[PDB]
């Protein structure tokens, strides 16, 4: 569901192969998945 | 040689700045840009045939040169992933120059990143630095990481001139990298 919301974000066309390869880069780079999770709520009203 | 690193590539070819071809292929052995019949199988990698300039171009003088270039491609231009690197190797008679750039190559005459080796493969793209900068991009660095590979086939790299005047330019894009950058952008990141 966390991966699904990311893929959902694909406002562009694709294929089953591209999607699997994206999940693969994410599975082998947990620090990248952490950034996407942190960016999802990083926006806040300052000053 | 080991499965788990298969990448889908979108190949776009331009004859004199004119898009004449575009195909997307996901092959475990990477691919090879050939300019002919699709025969000699002794070579590894999925053969992607560039079209004859006749069915798109009208100029007959240009069809001439492109046809010669495509003919000197022989084994072709091999490209494949292995580890954290993208590898390329030239198997024919035409020198090929590459550079990593934006989806749309800019005429910022700066010269090529290098030349594709013929004797042994050479690395043309490192996934490591790409992810490092993809992460800071999501943080706000404002600099989207590049992932598009551009190849000048048969002529020197168009440094002082517009690439659209080159006989054969090929743009290769690893679609998963394009997607990762788009998700970082839609997630709230700007350049």
């Amino acid at each position: 569901s966390a991966l699904q919301d990311l893929l959902r974000t694909l406002k562009s066309p694709s294929s089953p192969q591209q999607q699997q390869q994206v999940l693969n880069i994410l599975k082998s780079n947990p620090q990248l998945m952490a950034a996407f999770i942190k960016q999802r709520t990083a926006k806040y009203v300052a000053n | 040689l080991v499965p788990g690193e298969e990448w889908e590539f979108e190949v776009t070819a331009f004859y004199r700045g004119r898009q004449v071809f575009q195909q997307t292929i996901s092959c475990p052995e990477g691919l090879r840009l050939v300019g002919s019949e699709v025969g000699d199988r002794t070579l590894p990698g999925w053969p992607v045939t560039l079209p004859d300039p006749g069915m798109s171009l009208t100029d007959r003088g240009v069809m001439s040169y492109v046809r010669h270039v495509l003919s000197c491609l022989g084994g072709g231009l091999a490209l494949w992933r292995a580890g954290q690197w993208l590898w390329a190797q030239r198997l024919g008679h035409c020198h090929t120059y590459w550079a990593v750039s934006e989806e749309l190559l800019p005429n910022s005459g700066h010269g090529p990143d290098g030349e594709v080796p013929k004797d042994k493969e050479g690395g043309v793209f490192d996934l490591g630095p790409f992810i490092v900068d993809l992460i800071t991009f999501t943080e706000g660095s404002g600099r989207s990481p590049r992932y598009a590979l551009w190849f000048c086939v048969g002529e020197s790299w168009p440094q002082d001139q517009p690439w659209t005047k080159r006989l054969v330019m090929v743009k290769v894009v690893p679609t998963c990298l394009r997607a990762l950058v788009e998700m970082a952008r839609v997630g709230g990141a700007s350049s």
